[PDB]
């Protein structure tokens, strides 16, 4: 079940890749836990 | 859930009249207890005290002789079966 | 004689591959958001709430049951499979 | 959780700043569209 | 078992260069070191 | 001012020397408990013994080696067999009085002198074999 | 607090952990001569001034006090943020100062120099309070003795206070396992009272 | 019988470790797994509790 399920997550993902610097948006997320900073 | 065992050998001391008699899931006569008792054990050296936390469960008897480690007091699907 | 009648990595694959406080939310401002907003405002918004709380609840199931699991992951890796 | 009720839940878009008013605008408020308030709602 | 040699300059740079057991230290998934001594160590 | 001034039990331990681990004199009884007769069914004595397989202690190290130090005045007891207390608390310490004997032979050593001290494995040897008499061959 | 705001260099500045203690500097070349009779305290770094607490009755006239303060070491391993960041912290957490008056006053150069161990002035950071320290003579002699002989011995905290003979000084080794034998044998006897058969059991 | 034996085994499994660390600090079963190179507290159990 973990190798199907990897798969399928590879799958969905496989085509992000970094590349610009800046998308330059203006929204952000809003936090009010460290790990996650 | 969590059980109370008792620190010391000794004899348990408390008012049977501030709780609430009760039957438990196995079986047992106890006490229900929905106040912060008071119980008492008189060891070979000191005299000590637990408390008894509301909504719990109280398995020993007043003058009761309890050994140390042992189970005093309990703080608090359908199957189907053949006999 | 007698009959007595007595009382992880799956959910992953669940979440993934798609809460009632979500469902009812999610069909409650289907229902009322576009009969208070106009043309490309009903619409925009009512699919901005939604998404935004389905986000939030999807990460948190996630990492939900990894933390329970004691597996520390960076929220950044699960952030881009809900995107 | 956002609040289920409608008016609560725009509330908390602002609160969060997921969604304000300065969001709010068409390409006929942008572009200068004055005469389009006539051709509409008539 | 499987070893594989590389045979042009562009893929034996990428194998000394990105691919060796020592800049590899941190795992991606939150930054942990993989390499900590274990067992008898 | 008032600042500046000019100037069995208990001892035993104070020092860590053999003594009960509860004073003699500051111990009581437990008074009288329920009788089998003020008391639920559950919570009464069975009538007859009730045969366990757990009704005999279990042998160890600790228990041997307590005894024969206590024959040696090593340690004192309670009483005549170690209680698991006081093997609990030899399996910590047991180090300490390994140490002790240890020390005790190498004293012996150094006062009799070899041929004395080695002749306990030699069983054949039957001449004198004291430091005067080796002194004296 | 008061309304002004003091000259600090015409006093002692001592600074402890949770505040600065000034006592007033009558001029001198060894400046170690203290003034009890103007003090303040203020809390670190901050130029606003109140009186302290005084739990004792002060010197009134001038008295030559050697200095000592009293604490602990606070090394820590911070995280590492920024490229080289130090790997451990070393600082020094001080939470009492003892001012112990020179015999007689005399100076430090002084051939027949001695302290004077049985007036000792504390200052506690935590109460920002100012005491006499209650000191047990255990040396034979009384008031006069060969000062020159005795030791001073701090414990608890900075609390208990005895002289004793400098030929009765415990190594620093018996000084550590004394509190580590005191501190497992309580422990252990925690550990071991919950077993039935303990009242029955001996230490050995 | 499932209650009663299930809260004695758990009640040795949390005085397992207390033992070690007072009377047995340097038992090799015990450095094992309390030092985290090799072993848990439940495959421990399972072989003296």
């Amino acid at each position: 079940d973990a190798g199907y399920l990897t798969r399928r997550l590879v799958e969905v993902v496989q085509h992000i890749v970094v590349r610009r610097t800046d998308c330059g948006t203006i929204r952000g997320i809003s936090v009010s836990f460290i790990q996650t900073l | 859930a969590e059980h109370v065992r008792a620190p010391y050998n000794g004899k348990i001391k408390f008012n049977e009249d501030l709780v609430h008699p009760t039957r438990t899931r196995h079986g047992h006569p106890a006490f229900l207890c929905y106040i912060d008792l008071s119980v008492i054990i008189e060891s070979e050296d000191i005299i000590h005290s637990v408390t008894i936390p509301p909504k719990s469960f109280l398995l020993v008897q007043n003058d009761q002789y309890v050994e140390s480690e042992q189970v005093i007091a309990e703080i608090r699907e359908r199957v189907r079966k053949y006999i | 004689l007698v009959t007595f009648i007595y009382e992880g990595l799956p959910k992953v694959e669940q979440v993934l591959e798609v809460s009632l406080n979500l469902e009812k939310r999610i069909k409650g401002w289907n229902r009322c958001i576009t009969r208070i907003l106009g043309i490309p405002w009903g619409f925009l918004i009512g699919a901005e709430l939604t998404i935004v709380q389905s986000r939030i609840s999807l990460v948190n199931k996630i990492q939900k049951v990894y933390r329970s699991q004691g597996v520390q992951i960076h929220n950044r890796h699960i952030e881009i499979i809900v995107r | 959780w956002f609040p289920e009720e409608p008016f609560e839940a725009f509330k908390e878009m602002r609160e969060r700043k997921v969604f304000d008013v300065s969001d709010m605008y068409t390409i006929a408020d942008v572009w200068g569209w004055t005469w389009e308030k006539d051709f509409k709602n008539k | 078992m499987a070893v594989h040699v590389p045979l042009s300059l562009e893929a034996q740079a990428e194998a000394r260069l990105l691919m060796f057991s020592h800049m590899n230290l941190l795992s991606p998934a939150i930054g942990d070191p993989i390499s900590v001594p274990t067992q008898d160590m | 001012n008032g600042f500046v001034v000019y100037n069995g039990f208990e001892l035993d331990k104070k020092l860590g020397r053999p003594h009960p681990f509860i004073d003699p004199t500051k111990k009581k009884q437990i008074e009288t408990t329920l009788t089998s007769d003020e008391s639920w069914w559950n919570w009464r004595k069975p009538e007859k013994e009730q045969w366990s397989r757990w009704q005999r202690r279990r042998p160890d190290v600790e228990t041997v080696f307590l005894k024969a130090m206590a024959e040696t005045g090593q340690v004192k007891l309670y009483g005549k067999e170690p209680t698991l207390t006081e093997t609990s608390l030899y399996r910590a310490r047991r180090h300490l009085f390994k140490e002790e004997r240890l020390q005790a032979e190498r004293e012996r050593l150094a006062k009799e002198g070899p041929m004395a001290f080695y002749s306990e494995w030699v069983k054949a040897w039957k001449r004198d074999t004291s430091r005067e008499a080796v002194q004296k061959h | 607090v008061v309304d002004y705001r003091i000259n600090e260099d015409e006093f002692h500045k001592i600074s402890l952990l949770d505040c600065d203690f000034f006592i007033r500097k009558p001029p001198d070349p060894d400046n170690d001569v203290y003034d009890f009779r103007e003090m303040y305290v203020t809390p670190p770094d901050t130029d606003i001034y109140s009186v302290p607490r005084v739990l004792a009755p002060m010197p009134q006239k001038y008295i030559r006090c050697a200095m000592s303060d009293y604490g602990c070491y606070d090394v820590t391993e911070p995280p590492i943020d920024a490229p080289r960041d130090p790997l451990y912290k070393s600082e020094r957490e001080i939470s009492k100062v003892f001012l112990t008056k020179h015999y007689r006053n005399r100076r430090l150069n002084d051939p027949e120099f001695v302290l004077d161990f049985e007036e000792i002035y504390v200052i506690d950071s935590k109460t920002k309070s100012i005491t006499r320290a209650r000191v047990l003579v255990t040396v034979p002699g009384g008031r006069k003795r060969d000062r020159k002989d005795d030791l001073l011995v701090i414990r608890d905290n900075g609390n208990s206070f005895k002289i004793i003979h400098v030929g009765e000084r415990d190594d620093p080794t018996t000084v550590i396992e004394r509190e580590e034998w005191t501190k497992t044998r309580e422990d252990m006897e925690k550990h071991l009272r919950k077993l039935r058969d303990f009242s029955v059991s001996n230490w050995f | 019988s499932i209650e009663i034996w299930y809260a004695t085994s758990e009640y040795l499994r949390q005085e397992m470790n207390p033992n070690f660390r007072m009377t047995d600090p340097f038992n090799p079963v015990h450095m094992m797994s309390f030092s985290g190179a090799r072993g848990n507290a439940s495959q421990v159990h399972q072989l003296v509790g």
